[PDB]
């Protein structure tokens, strides 16, 4: 609707900040990840005999 | 000046919840600067990557 959207231009920016801490929180979910799995350097293969 | 006030109050209380959660972000990277502090500048830590 470019009405209502004519008047949430109106409230400022609050819908930047919002966007802003969504965008931080799935940048840090990344983080967390390739902190807690990726702490090898070298894929290490097991030998063929088990 | 109603209107302006509940947009002015409900900014600043954003603000402020905003700070709030950082400062308990900046809470626990201190406390683990200050475990470090205590355990590696002080001591010897068996600690592996620590």
């Amino acid at each position: 609707s470019t009405e209502c959207s004519n008047l949430l231009l109106q409230y400022g920016s609050f819908c930047t900040q919002l966007k802003r801490a969504l965008t931080g929180i799935a940048v840090e979910q990344d983080k967390n990840t390739q902190e807690v799995f990726a702490q090898v350097k070298q894929i290490y293969k097991t030998p063929p005999i088990k | 000046i109603d209107r302006l006030i509940t947009g002015r109050l409900q900014s600043l209380q954003t603000y402020v919840t905003q700070q709030l959660i950082r400062a308990a972000e900046i809470r626990a990277s201190a406390n683990l600067a200050a475990t470090k502090m205590s355990e590696c500048v002080l001591g010897q830590s068996k600690r592996v990557d620590f």
